[PDB]
């Protein structure tokens, strides 16, 4: 109740966001005020319950939660921009070091998140927020859900999710991390579908229609519809500037088998990140201006 | 500065749930 409002930022499906100041310390924060008779919004409670149990530099930190009857505002750290604005700005050059740095921060945050058994399930450039010091953070945990006990925007949705996977693991984030990666390389949405059919159509026309060797039991997913055998453009033609190590990372993130699809840890262990050049420091990442 | 690292039914298998995730969690 000690936060003063400074600027309005936007409205969504769930809430409206305002830049705010903590009066006690003059700190800049983001207050997400949730816009019947079911009580407090389940999305706000989900974000609270998940972000209270997490603490990592690459995960958005819940700082406070206050409100009145059935209405609540959530106080997060203020993030200057997101990866969508970075990608869509034609005045910014995304060098391989910048792409590597974004990849590294996303994968480290995701590795901590998956180690604590939580799937983000809404990974996309606008959910990857950046601050004035270049630290990427996973945000918008309104869709995040713990995993381990026996979804996503269409463009970045994994094929298993697009094919109806009720139970899934880290791959549903990893695939999104792949798509973001591709969107970083092309400065354009890699697989901009229209329906759940067109998204899979683009996926299979670009990467090739998966077969049983590349993805066993793919036909057991509930919404599984079999497409045509598209050869798939070779990865070095789509990403003509990608090196062999980067192509290996892309191939790992875009494996149709989610079990074979590289987890965050083994993605971090790929030679692409340890190869030259090293990821650029966060303070030297491009700022959308 | 080079970075260096620092430390089920067929439906579930197709989705990425391998019955080892639950055992590791439990
Ligand atoms: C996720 C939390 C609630 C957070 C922390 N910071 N934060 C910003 N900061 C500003 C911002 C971030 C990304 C893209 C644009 C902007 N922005 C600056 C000025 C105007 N917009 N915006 C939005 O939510 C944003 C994004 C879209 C929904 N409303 C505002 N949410 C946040």
């Amino acid at each position: 109740k000690r936060y003063e409002k400074l600027d309005f930022l936007g409205e969504g499906q769930f809430a409206t966001v305002y830049k705010a100041r903590d009066k006690n310390t003059n700190q800049i924060v983001a207050i997400k005020k949730i816009k019947a008779k079911d009580g407090i919004n389940r999305t706000a409670l989900r974000e609270i319950k998940l972000l209270q149990e997490l603490s990592h530099p690459n995960i958005i930190g819940l700082l406070d939660a206050f409100g009145h009857k059935s209405n609540i505002s959530l106080v997060f750290d203020f993030m200057e921009t997101d990866l969508e604005v970075i990608i869509k700005d034609n005045s910014l050059v995304l060098t391989p070091s910048h792409i590597k740095a974004y990849m590294l921060m996303t994968l480290q945050g995701l590795e901590y998140l998956h180690q604590h058994w939580i799937l983000h399930r809404d990974l996309k450039p606008n959910n990857l927020l950046l601050d004035e010091n270049g630290v990427l953070k996973l945000a918008d945990f309104g869709l995040a859900k713990s995993f381990g006990s026996p979804v996503v925007t269409r463009w970045y949705r994994a094929p298993e999710l697009l094919f109806g996977a009720r139970m899934y693991g880290v791959g549903v984030d990893m695939w999104a991390v792949g798509c973001i990666l591709a969107e970083l390389l092309l400065r354009v949405p890699f697989l901009p579908g229209d329906s759940d059919l067109d998204q899979l159509t683009r996926i299979f026309e670009t990467l090739g229609t998966p077969t049983e060797e590349q993805w066993p039991d793919m036909c057991s997913l509930p919404d599984y519809v079999t497409f045509k055998s598209f050869p798939g453009i070779p990865l070095h033609h789509i990403f003509s500037a990608a090196g062999d190590d980067l192509l290996d990372l892309i191939q790992g993130l875009f494996l149709f088998n989610p079990c074979a699809r590289i987890t965050a840890t083994q993605a971090l262990k790929m030679k692409y990140f340890s190869n030259r050049p090293g990821p650029t420091p966060g303070c030297q990442l491009p700022r959308p201006n | 500065a080079l970075y260096e690292y620092q430390p089920a039914s067929p439906q579930d298998l197709a989705g990425g749930y391998t019955s080892s995730l639950a055992c590791h969690r439990a």
